[PDB]
Order: structure tokens, then C-alpha cells, then sequence
DNA sequence: GCCAGTGCCAG
DNA sequence: CTGGCACTGGCCG
């Protein structure tokens, strides 16, 4: 259920997409992203509804994140009508995520 | 003979005041100190020196001292004084002479604990004086409450300044006595600090006379400079400026930036277990933030929304936004290697290296990324010549002075060997003709750019260079084992084909490319083998050249015992000792050190001949050396005729040199005479 | 500011 | 082989 980005895709999978829309800016090298990643797939099952989760690699996809202003990973950013609502850095743990969402959705 | 040493307000460039002065005379074993009302009298003193047919020594005196002091007596006392060159002696020189195998500061210009090796501790004082007068200046300034200021230390006399001018003689008379207690060229029968200029001369080691007039000579030389054509040079800058852009531009277009952890302060541990995991980037755990604020009602006492983007004990990895740096060989690796490149040599810490001949040698499939290999090889070199000319801290453009002449300094015996160093900026290393953006650069150093004193005519350079001398060394010394036959060779007929049939060689470039590396102790990339056949190339070039293989055997024999040494110098064409830093590279230390001291008494012979011809050194004058670069010299000359003339008399002197250290084989010298560098190569 | 590490320019 | 010096990148106050 995890949308997997790509910068070519960026533009119409987030910014011209409905609804709220969680983007994962992550890299493979990074010990937290790596923490979040397992607690990613959950929320995307159960936010099944309401919420579309997607990831971007920033070493496979360089030119999306600059444009954010990315300063440490993983940043998550909400979406919402083309437009940042909320943003979060950090591995947040499972409820954490979960009363975000919930107070921004 | 006396020992002196002055203070003045700046460097000979901008030299106006003479604070102070010391002498200590031998013959009445007294020092006494001039004020700056005393100047006058400091002079006449020099003077009765002279007179006397005396010696006058100082650290550093060929370079600043002696120079300036001509300079401050016509400024201040409208007076003409002109120490000559034979009653002077430097400890400076004398110690770059007895220790060659050391380096030195050049008078505190160069940070001490940069120089590998130690330092001979005397010279290291003399060379640091001015960094304590200032510390001790600036701690005195600082007591008082009052600001110090960039070198306020030298606009003005004061007595610690007097105290540091006596400290200054008293180090120098211990350095000298030091260095004249060598026996090796100073004769333990004569006391040279109680004989006559004339005695001086004639009774110490040929080398000590032969390193004095080099320094005096070249001294003359740095004052003299190069005139140099800064706006070409200005014009240069904006073409290879504009063209890095372009190369930068389409690099930063194939390799896009990427992110790097930076700023971690934090080690990251197993969530699970809890161990360390060092490899992982470092971390950042917020110890404040959270999803609301803490809060202000009954609806939230059982919230506001915390807009901040951490939440305490979420960590993260800090990251950076770097771009693709053409001049930096990390990215260049780590951009290649993505594309498919698997490095074959690597540096002793573990980097790839990622030189030019690497470089041309990567293959990657995408075409795109290929090609620009090149354009990072291109950008690499302009990258270096804009450094050079411009940009670099001793760029040509930031040592261009007033006159529109470069200075660079020369240590005349700055290498071992007997070499001459060349530095700020080193004028020995200007791109040749034939290398990229080398015509340019060449032609921006010219006697053409001078215009004359008087008729606002430029002046023509004469370029003179030694003929395969490093050929002609090795030929003389193997002289004493095939009687000539390799000299016979190198004047008459052809000695890098007879090398190329020596040494079993395809082409006779070939040959060349050997020799001029078999003498610099190497390998295979002659042929296109290596490390194999390498081996068969010597053993069959020696088989052939019997007369090499004896002068190996003998320097060796003369210096080696099994590394344990029985001598570990040898002796130079004017009697000095040459330290040998390793039994491989002893025979390429006997060439060069010979080429050297060839090349050294030749440029001294040389201008002594145009001066006895009646010609005057200086830009006043007739000719002017403007550059010495070990086995060639480019002298500025007034007319095409005195140009023709110091090239008929540089072949002179050569012979004299050859004739004088009965050299067993003929020694010579090519001319060419026009307007700059570039031109007369 | 410095100290290393690397590389290239001259001869 | 003998030298000078430019850049990058890490550490520092
Ligand atoms: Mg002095």
C-alpha cells in the first residue's frame, strides 16, 4: 500500500493528488530511517482510508528533496492539496505517528 | 674583520629609515651600537673596514642587509655606498653551503614547523628574531592598554629593538666561528677571522668563494625581476574562468548533487540490543519537542498543536546538501565508481587514486559519463593554471609589484645536490611552451615587456641554455673507464641510438625515455611491459655499457660497506661535500650535483665576461639576469646587439668552466634571442 | 587559521 | 631524482 516516489513522479503522485498524502524522505545508509520503516507499513494499512503513505529515496532521487529545504532524515511531510500541511523529523514510534496524523488529519 | 647587522623600517622593497645598527670587531674584540643619528658614522666604520682590506660579515647581508644599506644612504644622506662584493662574507650562505642536508626557515619567510628534519639552532634564532621582537612588543603594547597594531613594531626605534640588533651580532659571531671550525673547507692552520679579503678567499675551499658570488649575483637577479605583462595575464584569467564555468555547468549537470550526513554528535545504537553501531552516521536525538504544547482550559486540563518539526527522543541524521566538486577526487571517485568503475591502485591510506593516468584508464557504460572524464581531466588543468597565474595564494597576479616586474626569491643552494631553489612564486615551474595554456603564460615573462629607462623601448631577451648536460656529466666521469668513448659519442654521431642498441629498444625515443630515467635510479611503460621485462632492459644496457656499470661499482665501494656507510657524501666539482641520501640515487646525486655547480660557475663566469667587456648589470644599465632555471638563464639586454653578445659570451664561459674543472667532455650552450620566454625556449 | 593527503609543473 | 605549491577535507578555537 506504500507508494514508492521517484522525482519524475513527484508532481503528480503528491502535489496534484487528493486527499492527505505522508511522504518518507529516507536514505539507506541512515540508522533511524531504517527504525521508522516497519512502523511505515502499519500506518499505511491502518490510515487505509483517510491517508496515502509514500517513500522517497533521496540518493535514487536527488532533485525532490532540495526543493524542501531537507536539513536530516527521516522528514516526514504531509501533503495536502499540493501544498505542505505538517512536518516531522525523526523516527517517531508507532503512537507517536498515530497522534500526529490524527491531529493533522 | 668585523660582524654586523642593521634594523630597518621594512623589507629592501619599501626600506626608508635605518633604526639601528651593531658591529663587533675582531681586532679589538668590542661591539658598539649606532642609533639612528649614528647612521653616518655606521657607514664610515663599513668603510674603514674596506679600507683596511677587511671583512665584513653578516647573516643574510647579500640579500638585504648590503643592498639596503646602498639604498638608505642615497635617501637619507644623498650618499653613495657601495660595499664591494669580495669584502663581504654571509653566515647565511656559508651555513646553506656546510649544511645542505638541512633545511632552514629563509629568514622566518617559511613556518619552522612545516620543514621536516631539524634545524641548525643558531640559524634558527637569527631567522626567528623578528617574531620575538614582535611578541615581545605586542606583550609590552598590550600591558599598557594600547592596541597593537598590524607592524607597528618597525615604524619606529626603541631600545628593545637595539637590544634585539646586538643579540642579532652576538648569534651571528658564534654561527660563524661554528661554521669556520670546519675543517673541510676551512684549513685548521689559518685563523680566518684574523686574515685579509684576499687570504679569505684564496685559502678556504673553492666552494665557499663559488657560493658567494651565486648569491650575490642572484641577488642581484631577484632585485632586478622579471617584467611581466599583467594585463595578458589578466586577459588569461577571464578565458580559463569563463571555460572552468562551462566545464562546472555541464559536470554539475551529469552528476547531481547528493546528501551527506553532517553534524551527528550522537553514536547510534541497536534499538534491540543496544550495542553501538560506529559504521552507522552519527546521530541527533531532540531532547525537547512533541506533537501538542503543553499547555489554559477545561476542555485540554482533560490541545494546541506544537508546530515545531522535533520530537524529543525521535532520533534523526543530521544531513548536508553538497554539490558535485570537479577539483575534489572524493566525489570524482565516488561519481565513477557508481557508474560502474572498479578501481585498480589505490594510496597507502586506502583511497583510490585518481590521477590523470587513472583517469584516462576508466571505462564506464554510460556515454554521457564517459566523456566526462574528459571535461574533469580539462577542468583539473585549468584548475591548475588558474591557480598559478591567479587564484593561488602565490599567484603570479598577487606578486606582480609596482614596477610590473615579478621578484621571485632563489636560495642558491637550496637542495642538497647544489641545486638553487626558486619560491615566491617559484619562477622554475612555469608551463612549457608545449603544455595547455603554456604559450600564453611564457609569453606573459619577457624582456619585451620592459621599456627602456631612458628611450621607452622594449627590451629583447637572450635565452640561454646548457646542452644535454646531465649526458655530459655522465660521460665525464665514466671517462676515467672508457676513456672518452661515451664523450666521443655524445659530440660526434649519435648517443641515444647507441643507447637504444644497448639497450635492445624498439624506438629510439625509446633510448632517450630510458636514460633520462635510468639515471633517476627506476619503469616498463617504455615498452608496454613491466616489472618482467623491466629487469632484462638493465642488465642488458649495463652488459653493454661496461663503463656504467664501473662508475656504479666504484661510488658505490666509495660509499657503502653493507644500510652502514663508510662516507655517506661525496665530493663535489668544487671540493664540498654532497650528502647522499640513499646508495640507489648516489649516481643521479653525482649528475645533478655536478650539472649544478657546472651551471652555478657558469652564470657567475658569464657575467663577470659581459662586465669585463665593459657592460653594465642592471635595468640602467646594459643587460639584466632575470631568471636562472638550473641549466638555463634568460637575461634582459638593452639592444639586439648586447643580446647577441651576452649569447656569444655565455658559450665562452661555459668552455672556461669545462677548461677549469678539466672536464672530460666538451661543454656547450644554445642561444636564442627575442622578446620573451615563450620565444626563446 | 593548520596539518595531511594527493597530484602536477619544472629541471 | 630535486624542488614548489594548489585543493580538498578534518580539527579548532
Ligand atoms: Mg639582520
Amino acid at each position: 500500500k506504500i507508494i514508492h516516489l521517484t522525482d519524475d513522479s513527484f508532481d503528480t503522485d503528491v502535489l496534484k493528488a487528493d486527499g492527505a498524502i505522508l511522504v518518507d524522505f529516507w536514505a539507506e545508509w541512515c540508522g533511524p530511517c531504517k527504525m521508522i520503516a516497519p512502523i511505515l507499513d502499519e500506518i499505511a494499512d491502518e490510515y487505509q482510508g483517510k491517508l496515502t503513505v509514500a517513500k522517497l529515496n533521496i540518493d535514487q532521487n536527488p532533485g525532490t528533496a532540495p526543493k524542501y529545504g531537507i536539513r536530516g532524515i527521516p522528514t516526514l511531510l504531509l501533503f495536502k492539496n499540493g501544498e505542505v500541511a505538517a512536518t516531522k523529523v525523526g523516527a517517531l514510534s508507532k503512537g507517536q505517528l498515530k497522534e500526529f496524523l490524527d491531529a493533522n488529519l | 674583520m668585523i660582524v654586523s647587522d642593521i634594523e630597518a623600517n621594512a623589507l629592501l622593497e619599501s626600506v626608508t629609515k635605518f633604526h639601528c645598527g651593531v658591529i663587533y670587531d675582531y681586532s679589538t674584540a668590542e661591539y658598539v651600537s649606532y642609533r639612528p643619528s649614528d647612521f653616518g658614522a655606521y657607514l664610515d666604520a663599513l668603510e674603514a673596514e674596506v679600507a683596511r682590506g677587511g671583512l665584513i660579515v653578516f647573516h643574510n647581508g647579500h640579500k638585504y642587509d648590503v643592498p639596503a644599506l646602498t639604498k638608505l644612504a642615497k635617501l637619507q644622506l644623498n650618499r653613495e655606498f657601495h660595499l664591494p662584493r669580495e669584502n663581504c662574507i654571509d653566515t647565511l650562505v656559508l651555513s646553506r653551503l656546510i649544511h645542505s642536508n638541512l633545511k632552514d626557515t629563509d629568514m622566518g619567510l617559511l613556518r619552522s614547523g612545516k620543514l621536516p628534519g631539524a634545524l641548525e639552532a643558531w640559524g634558527y634564532r637569527l631567522g626567528e628574531m623578528k617574531g620575538e621582537y614582535k611578541d615581545d612588543f605586542k606583550r609590552m603594547l598590550e600591558e599598557q592598554g594600547e592596541e597593537y597594531v598590524d607592524g607597528m613594531e618597525w615604524w619606529n626605534f626603541n631600545e628593545e629593538m637595539m637590544d634585539y640588533n646586538v643579540q642579532d651580532v652576538v648569534v651571528t659571531k658564534a654561527l660563524l666561528e661554528k661554521l669556520l671550525s670546519d675543517k673541510h673547507y676551512f684549513p685548521p692552520e689559518i685563523d680566518f677571522t684574523d686574515v685579509g679579503y684576499t687570504t679569505f678567499w684564496s685559502e678556504s675551499l673553492e666552494a665557499v668563494d663559488i657560493e658567494h658570488r651565486a648569491a650575490w649575483l642572484l641577488a642581484k637577479q631577484e632585485r632586478n625581476g622579471f617584467p611581466f605583462d599583467t594585463k595578458a595575464i589578466e586577459e588569461l584569467y577571464v578565458e580559463l574562468a569563463a571555460r572552468r564555468s562551462e566545464l562546472l555547468r555541464k559536470l554539475t549537470e551529469t552528476f547531481g548533487s547528493w546528501y551527506q550526513p553532517k553534524g551527528g554528535t550522537e553514536m547510534f545504537c541497536h534499538p534491540r540490543t543496544g550495542k553501538p553501531l560506529p559504521k552507522y552516521p552519527r546521530i541527533k536525538t531532540p531532547k525537547v519537542g512533541g506533537i501538542f504544547k503543553k499547555p489554559k482550559a477545561q476542555r485540554e486540563g482533560r490541545c494546541e498543536l506544537d508546530t515545531r518539526e522535533y520530537v524529543a527522543g525521535a532520533p534523526y541524521t543530521p544531513v548536508e546538501h553538497v554539490v558535485f566538486n570537479p577539483s575534489s577526487r572524493d566525489h570524482i571517485q565516488k561519481k565513477l565508481q557508481e557508474a560502474g568503475w572498479v578501481p585498480t591502485k589505490y594510496t597507502d591510506k586506502g583511497a583510490p587514486v585518481v590521477d590523470d593516468e587513472v583517469l584516462e584508464g576508466v571505462r564506464v557504460d554510460d556515454p554521457e559519463k564517459q566523456a566526462a572524464i574528459d571535461l574533469i581531466k580539462e577542468y583539473l588543468m585549468i584548475q591548475k593554471r588558474i591557480g598559478q597565474s591567479a587564484e593561488g595564494d602565490k599567484a603570479w597576479l598577487r606578486y606582480v609589484a609596482e614596477d610590473g616586474k615579478i621578484h621571485g626569491s632563489v636560495n642558491p643552494n637550496g637542495a642538497v645536490t647544489g641545486r638553487a631553489t626558486h619560491a615566491f612564486p617559484n619562477l622554475a615551474q612555469i608551463p612549457g611552451v608545449r603544455s595547455p595554456y603554456g604559450e600564453q603564460c611564457r609569453a606573459a615573462f619577457g624582456a619585451e615587456h620592459h621599456l627602456d629607462g631612458i628611450t621607452g623601448k622594449p627590451w629583447v631577451q637572450a635565452g640561454i641554455d646548457a646542452s644535454g648536460l646531465e649526458l655530459r656529466c655522465l660521460a665525464h666521469f665514466m671517462a676515467r673507464f672508457d676513456n672518452g668513448e661515451y664523450a666521443h659519442e655524445i659530440l660526434n654521431g649519435d648517443i641515444h641510438t647507441k643507447n637504444q642498441i644497448a639497450a635492445e629498444l624498439p624506438t629510439r625515443d625509446n633510448a632517450k625515455t630510458f636514460i633520462y630515467g635510468f639515471l633517476y635510479g627506476a619503469i616498463g611503460q617504455i615498452v608496454g611491459a613491466g616489472k618482467e621485462r623491466g629487469k632484462e632492459l638493465k642488465k642488458k644496457f649495463l652488459e653493454n655499457t661496461p663503463a656504467i656499470a664501473a662508475l656504479r661499482e666504484s661510488i658505490q665501494q666509495t660509499l657503502v660497506e653493507s644500510v652502514k656507510w663508510k662516507r655517506r657524501w661525496i665530493k663535489g666539482l668544487d671540493g664540498r661535500k654532497v650528502h647522499v641520501r640513499s646508495p640507489h640515487a648516489a649516481l643521479n646525486t653525482l649528475l645533478q650535483s655536478a650539472g649544478a655547480l657546472i651551471c652555478k660557475l657558469w652564470i657567475i663566469k658569464t657575467e663577470e665576461m659581459l662586465v669585463e667587456k665593459g657592460l653594465k648589470h642592471g635595468w640602467d644599465g646594459d643587460f639584466a639576469y632575470m631568471a636562472w632555471v638550473h641549466d638555463e638563464i634568460q637575461v634582459g639586454c638593452r639592444t639586439e646587439e648586447i643580446a647577441q653578445v651576452v649569447i656569444e659570451t655565455a658559450q665562452e664561459a661555459m668552455r672556461w668552466v669545462g677548461d677549469h674543472w678539466n672536464f672530460r667532455c666538451l661543454l656547450d650552450t644554445e642561444g636564442k634571442m627575442g622578446p620573451n620566454w615563450a620565444i626563446c625556449h
